[PDB]
């Protein structure tokens, strides 16, 4: 029952997550969702009156590109600087003993600020703001083994990608910044590129007294 | 103490050029502080040196030793970490490169003898070290042939020089 | 030198060997399938064949009654022997038991053996079965046997 | 009688790594095909025998439950019946032992 | 007229070009789902590469026991080679020599031994003399000797082989067994099959009949090293599966005109079913006896 409590700089959820509209990638209530977005916008503006939504998306793509370059060169300090504590471990622990070759080629269309949401005051005296941004870019990816053998992707071939990246800033923090919190992938998303190796999924392991049922 | 076997298991390599051999996978595993003698554990390791993973599992399953059971568990979980984390394709595509027993940290107990005499028991412990390499097991070295013996003798005879002169 | 010695030196003596084999035989008659060390199972297998011979000799015979009285220590198996087992093997001549090797005891690594009376109601043991007649060598030998039948 | 001198590690290695002291490789290991598990050619399969042992143990437990006490071994033969079948006309005067499971495929 | 070395080299070139054409027809990796429905290790799901992975690859995923004992594969109930690529999601079942009904495995072994004999024939006779290969008749297992029909030279209509010649055939076949070549399989169009075997009228007729019975006119070619032949079905993975081999007898068929057909008969037994010396001798004598289809 010590008076020192854990001082978190982020949350681990999305406040009213943007549900993906069907056919957004296939094609090359609005007033209510808009009005909620700008209610959250005047909350960010009140906590910091120097924020521009029209100026966000270039900073968002900058944060994304530099975070993935820090992922390329294993710069965990700058990755902490640009990436929230909820997004860091599911960024790094699947690549902890692997080599990742990532690059940014171009953007097909400019990124779009598509959702803005805010927290309540009660969150331990802290108020957080999240902004969801559509990105649709062309990237390259080549993840290597512990031994240097190739596992995923191709070295030179670029491919299209569409993500719903959600950034979060702690507004009450005097030194808070906009960092990547997560990314929504749609449930209707196209299936990912197949892996380069073969996988055996085992069946049930049967005790002697048990009989296999189909 | 030292845990360089685990650090060997977590060493990492640079990416591979597309015009060189595949550099087959290497998996390091060990069990520490096994209540068993390192000599008998050496006998079991020397039994399973150089075999395939399935062959080693068969021999350890049908051996009659507590160390055989322990090494079978170690090999099973080493194969599990092999095709779970080190990107080994087939779970049967492994062989034992290194199989070693080491001395553990033992304890001293008193052994009461006759008269007023005593001895010092050792509660002996041991480690087991294993290394798994992806690939078929390497072929055993063939025995030397009479042709090879004759060639070696003739090489010695032709390598003879006149000693202690110009 | 142990030339022509057909019996094993078991237990604490000859009396203890007989008592051990009697306990194993009583267990075999009660449960119809027991497991025990291999040597004891072999000796008690021989005694079980001879016990079924006495049971087929029958309950009205005083010698067979005395033999069953000695070799069955629980006294309910004597009706079970004389009116279950001998009626079961009345048709058969002398192959009353089945002995198979089961691998090793998990404590002292002892060579184990399961022994059952034939017939039973228990689930059958995973018996060693010969190769099917549809295998390659078996079809070649069947063709050979056919050709010899046509020849002679 | 005591050792006159200490035996060296070379002599000790020769003695302890003589090929008689080494563990011989077993050749009589084959896949039991009813379950795909390793067995020895002269030995019953451990997995199948273990299955048979647990089913037999449950049979004997039900026999004891019907039996109710020692020194009451029956005069009649016994059969085992599972769920979903009637006693056959050859199993008339035999003690029926009921089991609350489907009849295993390896049991006829 | 081309030399036999040139004919072999061009046939291997055509085989490799067609195989590369199929591998280019499947350029990108694609994941298929194979459900092992065998009695042992039941209901096991494999994620394999389309037109690249093999039943041998599935067995290597499972254990080396399946690799060493599995001879044929049931893919959706049809017999499949161990080294033949899988083309679709299916169910697999490995077949050994010692099953309840090993008849398909026996047929595959029998065809493989006949094809190896024909290779030994073709690379055994002399260059001044001509060798033409007719077919390997699908003779049943119970007959006792695998048979292979050869047209030999007009200068050799009168020549009968001797025991040393038969032992030389056996030694060449054992050299193949030692060499341990995999049985490469290719499902190929009839036009490419005719282009491969265009300098053999009997092979042309064989390919034409296979393309007639099959509506899409695809036939099966098999290769051990350099020798290519048209097969009647699935084959065993490797020549090292054969342990005991013998070229027992050579006979001449009844119609001498228009050409002399010579039936070469041998007998074999694999490693998993090797017989004793005396049993093998009796099988040798029955294989030396005539076999009619
Ligand atoms: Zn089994």
């Amino acid at each position: 029952k010590s008076d020192r409590s854990i001082h978190l700089a982020c949350t681990a959820g999305i406040f009213d997550a943007y549900v993906p509209p069907e056919g957004d990638a296939r094609i090359s209530e609005r007033m209510k969702k808009t009005m909620a977005s700008q209610v959250s916008i005047r909350r960010i503006k009140d906590y910091d009156a120097n924020f521009k939504i029209k100026d966000f998306p270039e900073k968002a793509k900058d944060i994304f590109i530099e975070a993935h370059l820090c992922l390329n060169n294993s710069d965990h300090d700058r990755l902490h600087t640009l990436v929230t504590e909820h997004c860091f471990p599911d960024m790094t622990w699947d690549i902890k003993y692997k080599t990742v070759r990532w690059s940014f080629v171009e953007s097909l269309e400019p990124s779009h600020v598509v959702q803005v949401r805010c927290s309540s005051m009660m969150n331990q005296g802290n108020v957080y703001g999240q902004i969801t941004v559509r990105m649709h870019t062309r990237q390259t990816l080549a993840i290597y083994d512990r031994f240097g053998r190739l596992m995923y992707g191709q070295e030179d071939v670029p491919k299209d990608v569409l993500e719903y990246v959600v950034f979060e800033k702690q507004l009450t923090n005097p030194y808070g910044s906009w960092r990547m919190h997560t990314k929504i992938v749609p449930p209707w998303a196209p299936p990912k590129q197949p892996i380069l190796k073969t996988v055996m999924i085992p069946g049930p392991q049967l005790k002697p007294e048990e009989e296999y049922e189909e | 103490i030292s845990r360089k076997w685990e650090k060997k298991n977590k060493i990492v390599y640079p990416p591979q050029l597309p015009g060189e051999p595949r550099r087959p996978a290497e998996i390091y595993h060990c069990r520490r502080q096994i209540k068993y003698s390192k000599d008998k554990m050496w006998y079991l390791a020397k039994l399973i040196r150089g075999m395939s993973i399935d062959q080693a599992l068969a021999q350890l399953e049908f051996n009659d030793k507590k160390g055989a059971k322990i090494i079978k568990e170690v090999l099973l979980e080493a194969q599990d970490m092999a095709v779970r984390d080190h990107n080994v394709e087939f779970r049967s595509n492994l062989y034992i490169a290194e199989s070693t027993s080491g001395r553990g940290q033992c304890l001293k107990r008193i052994r009461y003898h006759g008269r007023g005499r005593f001895g010092i028991m050792e509660k002996v412990y041991c480690h087991y070290f294993v290394k798994l390499v992806e690939g078929p097991p390497p072929p055993p070295e063939p025995p030397k042939t009479a042709v090879a013996h004759a060639k070696e003798y003739i090489q010695q005879l032709r390598s003879r020089t006149i000693v202690h002169t110009l | 030198i142990s030339h022509g010695r057909v019996f094993r030196r078991m237990g604490l003596g000859p009396e203890s060997r007989i008592h051990l084999l009697r306990n194993l035989l009583t267990g075999l008659v009660r449960h119809e399938r027991i497991e025990a060390p291999w040597a004891r199972v072999d000796e008690m297998r021989g005694y079980a064949e001879k016990l079924i011979d006495y049971g087929k000799l029958g309950d009205t015979n005083e010698r067979a009654m005395r033999m069953a009285d000695f070799w069955l220590t629980e006294k309910d198996l004597i009706p079970k022997l004389f009116q279950v087992l001998a009626p079961r093997y009345k048709d058969q001549t002398g192959g009353y038991t089945r002995m198979l090797q089961i691998p090793n005891r998990s404590l002292d690594r002892a060579k184990m053996a399961v022994i059952e009376y034939k017939g039973n109601c228990l689930p059958p043991l995973p018996l060693p079965r010969r190769d099917s007649h549809l295998t390659l060598l078996n079809q070649l030998l069947q063709g050979l046997r056919q050709d010899l039948r046509q020849s002679q | 009688a005591a050792p006159k001198n200490r035996r060296t590690i070379e002599v000790n290695r020769c003695r302890r790594r003589n090929p008689q002291k080494l563990i011989k490789v077993k050749n009589n290991i084959d896949v039991c095909p009813e379950c795909g598990h390793l067995k020895q050619k002269h030995v019953l399969c451990a997995y199948c025998y273990e299955k048979v042992c647990k089913e037999t143990a449950e049979i004997r437990r039900q026999i004891g439950k019907q039996e109710g006490g020692p020194f009451k071994a029956p005069t009649i033969e016994t059969v085992v019946l599972y769920t979903g079948e009637t006693p056959s006309e050859q199993d008339q005067g035999k003690r029926i032992i009921e089991r609350d499971r489907k009849r295993p495929s390896w049991f006829t | 007229q081309l030399s036999p070395t040139e004919l072999t080299e061009m046939r291997n070139d055509l085989f490799n070009k067609e195989k590369a054409r199929q591998l280019s027809l499947t350029p990108r990796t694609e994941k298929i789902e194979v459900k092992h429905v065998g009695k042992t290790d039941p209901g096991t799901v494999f994620v394999m590469n389309k037109n690249i992975s093999t039943p041998y690859s599935c067995a290597m995923h499972l254990s080396e026991w399946y690799c060493r004992k599995s001879i044929l594969a049931l893919v959706d109930g049809q017999p499949w080679d161990m080294y033949k690529p899988l083309t679709k999601s299916c169910e697999i079942k490995f077949l050994t020599f010692k099953d309840c009904d090993p008849g398909e495995v026996n047929k595959a072994y029998w065809r493989s031994c006949a094809m190896m004999m024909g290779c030994v024939i073709e690379r055994a006779f002399k260059d001044e003399y001509m060798v033409n290969l007719v077919r390997a008749p699908e003779v049943p297992v119970i007959s006792g000797a695998f048979c292979y029909d050869v047209v030999l030279d007009s200068k050799l209509d009168e020549w009968m082989p001797t025991k040393e010649n038969l032992r030389s055939f056996t030694k060449d076949a054992h050299a193949l067994i030692y060499k341990d070549l995999p049985f490469e399989t290719l499902e190929v169009e009839a036009k490419v099959a005719l282009e491969i075997f265009q300098h053999s009228k009997y092979k042309v007729d064989f390919i034409e009949e296979k393309a007639s019975q099959n509506p899409e006119r695809i036939v099966k070619l098999h290769r051990i090293g350099d020798f290519i032949d048209v097969s009647e079905g699935p084959l065993i993975p490797r020549t090292s599966i054969c342990f005991q081999y013998e070229v027992s007898a050579v006979h001449n068929l009844q119609p001498t005109q228009p050409s002399l057909i010579r039936r070469f008969q041998g007998v074999s037994l694999p490693v998993h079913l090797r017989a004793h010396f005396t049993i093998w001798d009796k099988l040798l004598e029955r294989s030396r006896k005539m076999v009619t289809e």
